[PDB]
RNA sequence: GGAGACGACGGCGGGGGCCCCGGGCAGAGUUCUCUUUUCUUCUUAACGGUCUAUCACCCUGGAAACAGUUUGUCUGGAGAUA
């Protein structure tokens, strides 16, 4: 029997592909007799039309960004120190320009330079 | 807790002071109007703040607006909550009492 | 200080005499692993039987019922019963071992 | 020999490359097959019989 | 769709001449109670949070307005 | 000028200008014990 | 008079979707041996209410021992920082 119609309607009602719809081989006569989307839903409930599971799919830095991040963290540290009063406006500006220049490489190095400046 | 209302304090107009900790906090920045008066609900942790044109009711457990009431008044002078907690009286400078 | 109660219900298979409760308990005794190693049967995970045919597990760590079901499937097909028995969660922490639907011939 | 037989059955059902298969709970199996497998393992068969 | 948190306002909305439909939603997982009224151009929902007030409200709704409980598994 | 609602103490809060004063007025209802309890309430948040 | 009414590119930031990683529930799969294991579900529209902001604008005040500040540039008595 020709079951292209049942295949298409079953895929449409089950919301899956035509490769994922399975018709019971032993019940081709009943599947052929089913020719409406209510009868095909009845068959889906009865277990003669089945949606197959999905196929197994077992699964088991630029210097621009570096400069941007280091500048942001250094400037944040200067802002924090100037807000906490460890430095004043003019020494803050001096460190701002000196850090804009590639003088400082990391937060700690900034910190020891501040110690030298203040001592 | 005791709350204070200063009309010209802008975003520091209303301030709740906890005496057991000597802490003054300002919970509600935005008030949508010049704050005039405030009061605590008699039996439920809600705070009523009356500006010139509205009274906003704020739940204090969530610090969130639960109600806005709009008396038909131009300049609200005073308000008072029922001991029950479901009725308001608003007196305004437009010579109009409003029972809410 | 949180405890866990897991129940494995093999009453029907035990009555049908297809599932050995003692053998399954032994299997879990060797294969339940605590710190990434089997045989660490301390006062962390405990195992016992009830006379009516179920296996009770008191877990103190984070033993997942998924691990219990995985070991159940392990034992079932080790005894070659995978194609004819399944494990269904019939309660919050009760896994019942029942049969697949059977067509008469 | 039994190990070889079970490996043969497994590789027979395995297929080559990731074919979606019908679940066991969806497929149905006959009383003859169940009774045969059970009494191969040594199961008294008056237990089953009404079933479905 | 509008939210209602005041029982007297819900009563007056239900007493409105165009109040068309009503239903009660009980969500037991969140132990919440909602009274929804269809009043022509909006749908209003009162949130109650308490079963004693739910019963009092159900008794106090107008008799002509047929209040009903919505069942699970809507058809 | 407003009174502290609790009957356990005798505390008066006044607002003049930009300052709020918490005060213990001398009234023939304040015992030594009531006075000390009031002062303890006021200076109980200095910790 | 406004909106309709408007070029191309560059990096930067905010937000929403997608992708990725983990835990938990349910189910499915391998399993001679090993694998607290592999895969799948875990979703929330229009519309209405409320809260949320960079730019911009306003008030006080008056800056060089110049300051503010971006990845970059620049801004400031034609009023900066705060």
């Amino acid at each position: 029997v020709n079951l292209r119609t049942q295949k298409r309607l079953a895929a449409s009602v089950l919301g899956c592909g035509e490769g994922k719809v399975w018709l019971d081989p032993n019940e081709v006569s009943e599947i052929s007799n089913a020719n409406s989307r209510q009868s095909i839903r009845k068959l889906v409930a009865d277990g003669l039309i089945i949606k197959k599971p999905v196929t197994m799919h077992s699964r088991s830095m630029p210097q621009q960004v570096l400069w941007m991040r280091r500048q942001r963290v250094l400037r944040r540290l200067l802002v924090k120190y100037r807000a906490s009063g460890k430095i004043d406006k003019h020494l803050y500006h001096e460190l701002y320009h000196l850090a804009k220049g590639n003088t400082f490489k990391h937060k700690r190095a900034l910190v020891e330079h501040i110690h030298r400046a203040k001592a | 807790h005791f709350a204070t209302v200063s009309p010209s304090g802008q975003r520091s107009s209303v301030a709740i002071h906890t005496l057991s900790k000597h802490l003054t906090q300002i919970p509600f920045r935005k008030l949508n109007g010049l704050a005039q008066t405030a009061s605590f609900h008699p039996l439920r942790p809600l705070f009523f703040v009356a500006t010139q044109r509205s009274i906003r009711c704020y739940d204090l457990q969530k610090l969130e607006l639960v109600k806005i009431v709009q008396p038909g008044a131009k300049w609200i002078s005073s308000f008072d909550v029922h001991p029950g907690g479901d009725n308001l009286v608003v007196g305004s400078y437009d010579k109009r009492l409003l029972w809410h | 200080k949180v405890t866990k109660k897991f129940i494995i219900n093999a009453s029907q298979p035990a009555s049908d005499k297809i599932f050995d409760v003692s053998a399954f308990e032994k299997f879990l005794n060797e294969r339940i692993k605590v710190d990434g190693r089997v045989g660490n049967l301390g006062d962390v995970i405990k195992i016992s039987q009830i006379g009516d045919g179920k296996v009770e597990i008191i877990a103190h760590n984070d033993l997942s019922g998924r691990y219990l079901k995985y070991l159940t499937k392990k034992f079932l097909k080790k005894m070659q019963l995978r194609d004819w028995l399944r494990v269904v969660a019939t309660s919050k922490g009760v896994y019942e071992l029942k049969f697949y639907n059977i067509v008469n011939d | 020999e039994q190990h070889a037989l079970i490996r043969n059955e497994a590789k027979m059902r395995k297929s080559l490359k990731n074919r979606a298969i019908i679940p066991r709970k969806a497929v149905k199996k006959p009383l003859s097959q169940l009774e045969d497998h059970l009494d191969q393992l040594g199961v008294d068969t008056e237990a089953i019989g009404l079933r479905a | 769709p509008q939210e209602v948190s005041d029982i007297k306002k819900f009563i007056e909305i239900c007493r409105r001449k165009d109040a068309s439909a009503a239903r009660i939603k009980k969500n037991p997982k969140t132990q919440q109670i909602k009274f929804k009224v269809r009043c022509q151009r909006f749908l209003y929902t009162l949130v109650l949070k308490d079963s004693d007030k739910a019963e009092k409200l159900k008794q106090s709704l107008p008799p002509n307005l047929q209040i009903k409980d919505v069942p699970k598994r809507n058809k | 000028v407003r009174w502290r609602p609790t009957k356990d103490t005798f505390i008066l809060a006044a607002a003049a200008g930009e300052d709020i004063f918490l005060m213990i007025p001398t009234h023939p209802s304040v015992t030594p014990a009531l006075d000390q309890a009031s002062r303890d309430i006021l200076n109980a948040g200095f910790g």
